[PDB]
């Protein structure tokens, strides 16, 4: 958009934008003057007369404190002479030059008198107690004397001549240590009784500035044709319609008869991303803990957030809803599996029965009874092929909710176009990307649910492979060697020629019918269908495998959890030594050793990874559809 | 907001502008009145003094 | 009605600085006549003088 702003209501309007320079540079040096000392120890008018209390008040504290560290460097003058008259009496008591010099130049001025006078001086040197010290030099002599001063006086080193006493000079000189040392608590007394009125104000003083010098930094990019400034810049089209109804009431309101001229997925991931991380989260154990180490930030959610957060737990207490959801649906999920802490819950009644007289150590197998009421069936715990069934399971378990997740997301898009009132965009994209998609994977995710609803043993038919089928449907229709229904066929070679026909359709719709629509680049529209439809068609294939993952990362977490648990406790649990000291400071021991294991990588360390992959099947899984 | 309120928006704003432009332009010509006058007092004071 | 009324607001702003204008034109002239009405006001006085003189 294009604003006009006229030069009657300028500040007005600058300030109404931001809330919907030399000089401000000066006095933002002055602030952070301020901001040192103590660290060290609106209208124009409104801002014109608040500056001259910066400016009144930043001289006077820049006076007082170079009177005041001009005057410790003063105090500290005397006190070095003290010390290096207390350290020369000492040494007479137990042709000579007595002074002060700094520490890190005793040793080169040393050297210098050394190679000026040849031998010839008694050196020493006491550490007054920046560091400085003390030395004795007993020129030995004369016709140098003049000359070992320009050696002292070069590198700074201050020479103490008394030639009266040394208990005459020490009185004349405390007359002044202290009478200098009340002025310092004078002044400085001052200074923090200044320092009250302008630490409770400095963030009213530096935040005028810090807006005020970045409303002159937007007004410099302004236009400044015709007595009048052009604001040319971007604004969201939804925002277009607030801009016009608060920029129109705000101009009239004021008065100022001179108008302005102005020119020209997170609603599905709330649910969908928790269970999704709980897919592959799934146990009642890990769960509770991450459900309960939620809650207790979701009932403290008033205590911390007025506090400062680190990086790490402002990414954990402004997600504080969405860890709540991913353990209450990881409690859900792993109630589903058998899966509490790696063990299984004989809730229900079981559907398997074993056979109660057989030998010991030999392989039995379990007779049907019937189907277990709620979730997965607790008698696969301690079983060979259960993993197998696991498998199969998990598998077709990610496949269907993959395939769900998809077919939801996909509407969206004809919402979308529904919306933007286009039935050029829904019957080049929408119509034959659906055909598409529900006649290969919708078949496939239709077959599983039909497998599983045939008995395939009462039947005596044998039970058809669902990968070599959707391999023979596209290799060698209409061969079918395990008949799946009745018309399998017939009806696969329709699937596959309602597939086939939305490569071309999907494809050259919409270019050929915008081109119609012109009697606009049709490169730039045939090249973009072109790479759409490659897209789409390689992500209906690519993403079905890719929601895997789902049965990944939960085969990864169950056997973890089972492989921790028999690695730590299943070693505590033995029948001998029952109420013994070493037998119960092992189980103790292992308890503490499993419980930290699970907590550092079955939670933090494996839920964080889980946690990422149901963002990522969001990402690109979803929001591509 | 819609031409109703726009438009009430607009009497008010030009109703401000000119009403200030009137009083800005009404104390120029009355220092005018009376800088003619200061001016002419001490001009005929000078040259009355020649005169006499 | 929008951009009809902008266009009055831009006007409004050139008349406000033209009836400025129209009043530093007037003031400008008004110190002119402050020099020439006071030469005119120094040959009826110089008469005025003539007068008693002449009386005398």
């Amino acid at each position: 958009v294009q604003l006009y702003i006229p030069l009657e209501v300028i500040r007005e309007v600058t300030f109404l934008l931001g809330k919907m320079l030399r000089r401000f540079d000066e006095v933002e040096r002055m602030v952070g003057f301020l901001n040192e000392v103590v660290e060290k120890h609106l209208s124009l008018e409104n801002v014109n007369d608040m500056v001259k209390e910066i400016t009144d008040c930043e001289s006077r504290a820049r006076q007082l404190d170079e009177s005041l560290d001009s005057l410790r460097s003063k105090l500290n003058d005397l006190l070095e002479q003290r010390q290096v008259i207390f350290e020369c009496s000492k040494f007479i008591e137990v042709y000579m030059i007595t002074g002060s010099i700094r520490r890190t130049k005793v040793d080169i001025l040393n050297r210098i008198l050394w190679r000026l006078l040849r031998g010839n001086l008694i050196f020493q040197n006491f550490p007054i107690e920046v560091e400085k010290d003390c030395f004795i030099i007993f020129t030995h002599g004369e016709t140098l004397l003049k000359k070992v001063k320009r050696v002292i006086d070069s590198l700074n080193g201050k020479i103490v001549s008394l030639n009266t006493r040394s208990s005459e000079l020490v009185d004349t000189l405390n007359r002044q240590i202290d009478d200098l040392q009340r002025i310092l608590d004078t002044t400085e007394q001052t200074l923090h009784t200044e320092l009250l009125v302008i630490h409770d104000q400095l963030p009213v003083w530096s935040a005028m500035t810090k807006r005020e010098k970045y409303v002159y930094t937007t007004l410099n990019k302004f236009q400044q044709e015709s007595q009048g400034l052009i604001a040319e810049g971007w604004v969201p089209s939804t925002e277009l319609i607030h801009l016009q109804d608060s920029l129109k009431d705000y101009i009239e309101t004021l008065g100022s008869e001179y108008s302005t001229v102005f020119n020209v997925a997170g609603l599905a991931t709330v649910v969908t991303f928790p269970f999704m991380f709980a897919i592959m989260f799934g146990d009642m154990g890990h769960g509770f803990i991450l459900f309960l180490m939620a809650l207790f930030l979701v009932l403290n959610e008033r205590k911390f957030g007025a506090m400062h957060r680190d990086e790490i737990f402002d990414m954990a207490f402004t997600g504080r809803y969405v860890l709540l959801l991913m353990g209450a649906f990881s409690v859900y999920t792993g109630l589903l599996y058998n899966d509490i802490f790696s063990k299984s819950m004989t809730i229900f009644k079981s559907g398997w029965q074993w056979p109660s007289t057989f030998r010991k150590g030999e392989s039995i197998e379990a007779k049907k009874t019937g189907v277990y009421p709620f979730g997965l069936d607790f008698a696969w715990h301690g079983t060979d092929n259960g993993l197998l069934f696991s498998n199969s399971y998990k598998m077709k378990l990610s496949i269907l909710m993959g395939y769900a997740h998809m077919t939801y997301s996909f509407m969206f898009s004809y919402i979308n176009y529904r919306a933007k009132n286009s039935k050029v965009d829904i019957i080049g994209n929408f119509i034959p990307g659906l055909v598409f998609m529900q006649s290969i994977f919708g078949y496939l995710s239709w077959a599983i649910v039909y497998k599983w609803s045939k008995d395939w043993i009462k039947d005596d038919k044998p039970a058809p492979g669902l990968l070599n089928m959707l391999i023979n449907m596209f290799l060698a229709p209409g061969t079918i060697d395990d008949q799946l229904y009745s018309g399998q066929a017939k009806l696969q070679v329709v699937l596959l020629l309602a597939a086939l026909v939305c490569v071309p359709w999907l494809l050259l719709y919409k270019p050929l019918t915008l081109r119609r629509l012109n009697k606009f680049n049709f490169g730039d529209v045939m090249i973009h269908q072109v790479i759409h439809t490659i897209e789409f068609c390689l992500n209906c294939i690519s993403h079905t495998a890719s929601y895997l993952r789902l049965w990944a990362l939960s085969l990864a977490h169950a056997q973890l959890s089972s492989v921790l648990w028999d690695m730590t406790i299943s070693n505590a649990f033995s029948s001998k030594n029952s109420g013994s000291p070493l037998a119960v400071m092992k189980v103790v021991f292992l308890f503490a050793m499993w419980f930290v294991l699970t907590v550092c990588i079955l939670v933090f360390m494996e839920g964080t990874s889980a946690m990422l992959h149901a963002l990522r099947l969001h990402w690109v899984e979803a929001m591509s559809k | 907001l819609t031409p109703n309120q726009v438009n009430d928006e607009l009497n008010k704003m030009q109703a401000f502008i000119r009403k200030e432009a009137e009083e800005k332009a009404k104390e120029i010509q009355l220092k005018a009145d009376q800088e003619y006058e200061i001016e002419k007092t001490n001009i005929v004071r000078n040259e009355t003094n020649n005169i006499d | 009605s929008q951009k009809n009324g902008i266009a009055t607001l831009l006007q409004a702003e050139k008349e406000a600085h033209e009836i400025v204008s129209k009043a530093r034109k007037y003031r400008q002239d008004k110190l002119k006549q402050a020099k020439t009405d006071a030469a005119k006001e120094i040959d009826s006085y110089k008469i005025q003088k003539d007068k008693e003189l002449k009386e005398f």
